[PDB]
RNA sequence: CCAUGAGUGUU
RNA sequence: CCAUGAGUGUU
RNA sequence: GCGAUGGAACACUCAUGGUAGACUC
RNA sequence: GAGUCUGAACACUCAUGGUCUUCGC
């Protein structure tokens, strides 16, 4: 009976054949119209639409946005939805002129000048809202934390080669990078090593014995203090990086408990945030089926196999989940499919703000993994 | 150094000869002294032109591979799906000039952040941070257009293009559709994909006009020109 | 006519048919024998050999190591060199018994016990001498500097993405990473930016007003102080890394001026050390032809073009030389060939400690470059 | 995985271990009980410790799996090992030849000999020589002549280096095990051509070809040739 | 991994 | 880049 | 072997899409 | 559209080789 048109222009009521029945023009306010476009996206009718229908008292209203149908029905109207109707094309083909007739704009230039500021303002607001989503902070943080891990390993490999020129035996004696960098930072010249100074740093007596024995037998070269100091710059940097790594990990814990507590209950904050990073957002993660979640991070292996026909990957980044990588190869598929199943549930509960069930998801999984290990 | 700039066979698309023998496509700059993506600004007989890199712009590539007729000319109204950071739509804005209109749809906020810089200086460009799958989310801003230009990485890109045409493309208007084969199905041969997507189009009442392979300007890309019959 | 055998066990004089004419047995001293073995590979005869030959008064002496011929001649003997002589094979096939006959060892087990300790001490002293080479230090330092460069870039790219959530327009306004990191470190919330604080850091008025204007109108999100502090941890690490980079580059200048001054005169300490790093050592670098030096660092392109017949690379890491990478592509080949040719000469001057000609090599090269560009 | 049994094979002091997963793996008797070299598994069976021998990391184990008919490295054997690297394969050679055998290990990269030195410190069997195989006049003052010359060096002229070391140190009628590394000789050529060219050079230097074994898949672009030195 | 868009470092 | 040897990090 | 000439230096960051095989309902 | 089952997660460091074409002497 009546076709409702909602546009920057205002609200316009049309017949079956395209004749304007009546209209209410929007104010020429950028703030007001953007707010109403944002509202209208979640189905809220323009306030100009509410005044229009109250005046036109229509028998049946055809709208163009499906989410708007319940909103108008709750006002007491008979409402149907119609996509790309003939009438709304007829309306769109009569712009910019119809904006002059209904007196939103004085001429074509005036109309398009306003429309241009409108699109900018609309876009700026949708950019601000996207930037407010707090899952972006978890994602950047865990990406930075992974950069730091990689850097710690890169610099520690370099320091071991560089310092082994002066004390090569230490490399194989100290497996822990942070301890190795501690020894190089604190002492430099292997001649400065002693029981008390090593004890003071927290080494136990057997370890201290192996170290002082190696330092005394050492086949390494004699280098200068300046040479040692170039090496200690790397060691100190490594120590600083571990401190940042631990801060970032504590930061990430608080954000992930806030942003995705159910996922965090299952996999912890770091691995939870890596799932977000690869998905791109919590909302994206919560659309994925378990079988996609299962291989997030394995895109190289998956597409290599999808081409060559070779063997597909059993797991992506969730391989970091201890019960996956510390179990035998033949159990890993099944465990990864059990975890992916609970991740998919946890992500939906988090994305829709459902009630926290993460601890129960964990129990269900631990017990399901127990079933599997009987293999 | 610039020997000469003369208009090519297509309205508001120019060609510049350089003394080292080179030839490059260019458009008259709507916003003199400002570049968009580091392209060279060319001055000739008072007028400033922007060189139009065909390795970065599918429309420039299509022209250098033999695009016969170009529906994008002065005063054209364009719905641009996949506006991205502004590279190709900035030249579209040059060609169409102040009385044409380029409605730019792009759903990635990270890249619309850059597109907004381009749009701010061009009263020609209306950026719409929106998902092309849902033309209901920007029908309130746009109008009906002469040209629908679609370059979105989606597996149902052709269906999305067709859906926007039913909303917004005038009958007897034109569609320039980029077919991104590795984004439709990476396992299939692009030649098959091109055949399949054009079939869709002709089934949706789009008269095929010309199909252009974009190699070497783009690997595994074609671009289709069709007239929408209604 | 005597075949001189020099072995761990001592010096043996053999006649032409494998019969022992006389011998002098080394002392059972690991340190002494090891030192005499090291001198001997350099042609210096054993002290036992000197004693032996005076006893035997040979008419002619055949030696096993050619480097020894001039040294024994300087003692007044007629001397020749024979590779893998029959007599020396007869000596070696009579071990370990001959070691018992000349009373170097009590029995087989005694001989091999000592031989084993000898081989360890010999190998230990060569390992020490290898580690003492000064070029090892330049190679490690420039490698750690390149990790640092890579890391600075990786963290800066991440910081920009991260801080852009809060202040997105700053990314395009500040192109230098150290300045971007400085702004994030100092201020955090873009609200805290004032004219005079920015002046303090050295920015100029035009830039400062663009920054403050962008911060007022920013569409970035509002985030907590704790969110900003996580970002600032990456910023301050970036600034520490730039300081390390500069200290390392100053260290590398000292080492390279001492280790390869002629190479350093042509390409600077950092690029010169990269050449050492890829070649593996100054000694290896000085064996290479110009055409190989020209493409050090481009092994990927080189072997791709060998295996496919394609176009080979024109330059490797020397692409970093400013006259190459700031020049039009049609000149780079010629330019790189001219530089590689001077580097080959320079590497040999440094490796064999010739007189410094780096200033002159550099003058020759820059004249050649002027000739090329004026085609 | 659990060991069913370990039985001696055709070749002396090389054993084959059986696992209940139906898989078999070569192993040797550990000359130094309770120590590993490169993380290999220590296997206890009927009171004797064995070391699993991974054919993917050892050319000699791989050759046995790919059908080596006779093995000159037995107990008491004297061997010159060119390319001893960090000690993977030579540690097993050490187990096979036992305390009365001798393995002289030549390796010229100090970075890797740092590691070889640790293997040798525990094995009186093994005499590590940081030395260039092109310069046998260096280590002639330490070694002796040998029954087996084992050569695994990445050098374009590895075969000529093997032949030249043989004239110094390999007994007449002794044996040479020469790994042919096709990609370190010439990446542009087909490995099968490399092998015929290298074997031809050996036969031209009075080496009698006993067996030529292609080492795929334990090592790609690799052959190994067992030859008898005629003098 | 592939294709596409935008960019950074050694400079 | 290819082949070979030895290792590291997310663990 | 020498020369001239020809000639694809490397290291990375973000954004979009492409997500398997069997059997069961 | 569900389900079960099968099933190649990523990121890196060091060591040894393999270094073109053409045209001239
Ligand atoms: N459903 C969708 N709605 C809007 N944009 C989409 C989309 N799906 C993909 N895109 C966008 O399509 C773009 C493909 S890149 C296209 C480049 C651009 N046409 C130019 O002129 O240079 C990406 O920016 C991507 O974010
Ligand atoms: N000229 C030479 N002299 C001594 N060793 C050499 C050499 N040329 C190459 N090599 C060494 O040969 C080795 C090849 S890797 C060999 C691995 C070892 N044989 C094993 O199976 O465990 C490298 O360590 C290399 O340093």
């Amino acid at each position: 009976k009546i076709y409702l048109i909602e546009h920057v222009i205002g609200a316009v009521a049309y017949d079956e054949n395209g004749n304007i029945v009546d209209y209410i023009t929007n104010p020429r306010d950028l703030g007001k119209i953007t707010e109403e476009l944002l509202n209208n996206e979640k189905g809220i009718p323009f306030s100009a639409t509410v005044e229009l229908l109250k005046k036109v008292n229509p028998q049946e209203v055809v709208v163009e946005n499906e989410a708007e149908v319940p909103k108008l029905q709750a006002l007491g109207y008979r409402v149907s939805y119609e996509p790309y109707s003939k009438v709304s094309r007829i309306f769109r083909e009569s712009l910019p002129k119809v904006a002059i007739d209904i007196k939103f704009a004085s001429n074509e230039e005036d109309y398009y000048n306003f429309l241009h500021e409108l699109s900018l303002e609309y876009t700026r607001r949708k950019l601000r809202s996207a930037a407010q989503k707090r899952d972006l902070l978890a994602i950047q943080a865990v990406r930075a934390m992974d950069d730091i891990d990689k850097t710690i390993n890169l610099f520690s490999e370099r320091l071991r080669e560089w310092y082994s020129i002066h004390f090569p035996e230490l490399d194989k004696l100290i497996e822990d990078h942070e301890e190795y960098a501690t020894i190089v930072s604190r002492f430099g010249d292997r001649g400065f090593l002693t029981i008390d100074s090593l004890k003071e740093l927290g080494f136990n007596e057997q370890r201290i014995n192996r170290i002082l024995d190696a330092a005394k037998k050492s086949i390494g070269a004699d280098i200068s203090e300046d040479d040692l100091s170039a090496m200690r710059m790397i060691a100190n940097t490594i120590l600083d990086l571990y401190n940042i790594r631990r801060n970032l990990n504590n930061y990430l814990e608080g954000v992930m408990k806030e942003v995705a507590p159910n996922v965090t209950a299952l996999v912890g904050p770091a691995l939870g945030a890596r799932l977000l990073s690869i998905a791109g957002s919590l909302d994206e993660l919560a659309k994925m089926p378990a079988s996609t979640i299962q291989v997030l991070g394995a895109e190289k292996a998956l597409f290599r196999a999808l081409r060559s026909g070779g063997r597909p990957p059993k797991h992506g980044i969730i391989f970091q989940y201890p019960a996956i990588h510390t179990s035998p190869r033949w159990q890993r598929g099944k465990i990864a499919r059990a975890l992916a199943a609970k991740l998919a549930i946890a992500a939906r509960v988090d994305a829709f703000s459902g009630r926290f069930i993460g601890d129960q998801l964990n129990e269900q999984l631990k017990k399901r993994i127990d079933e599997i290990k009987e293999k | 150094e610039v020997i000469t700039v003369k208009q090519t066979n297509m309205e508001n698309i120019y060609e510049c000869e350089f003394n080292d023998g080179s030839f490059r496509l260019c458009t008259r700059n709507l916003v003199p002294n400002f570049n968009v993506y580091g392209e060279r600004l060319i001055k000739y007989e008072g007028v400033e032109y922007r060189e139009w890199n065909a390795f970065r712009s599918k429309l420039a590539g299509a022209i250098l591979k033999g695009l016969k007729t170009n529906p994008i000319r002065k005063g054209t109204k364009v719905l641009y799906l996949g506006a991205a950071s502004g590279t190709t739509i900035s030249h579209v804005s040059d060609i169409i000039e102040l009385n044409g209109k380029a409605y730019g749809v792009e759903f990635s906020p990270r890249v619309v952040r850059e597109l907004l810089l381009v749009a701010q200086r061009r009263p020609n460009i209306f950026p719409l941070l929106a998902d092309a799958r849902f033309p209901q989310s920007y029908k309130s801003v746009v109008e009906n257009v002469d040209v629908l230009y679609v370059d979105i990485a989606q597996p149902d890109q052709t269906d999305i293009a067709i859906y926007n045409a039913k909303f917004f493309l005038k009958v007897n208007g034109d569609m320039l559709l980029v077919i991104k084969a590795r984004s439709i199905d990476v396992t299939k041969d692009p030649k098959e994909i091109y055949k399949t997507e054009v079939e869709k189009l002709e089934n949706s009442n789009f008269e095929t006009i010309q199909i252009i392979n974009l190699d070497p300007y783009d690997k595994d890309h074609a671009i289709v020109l069709s007239k929408y019959k209604g």
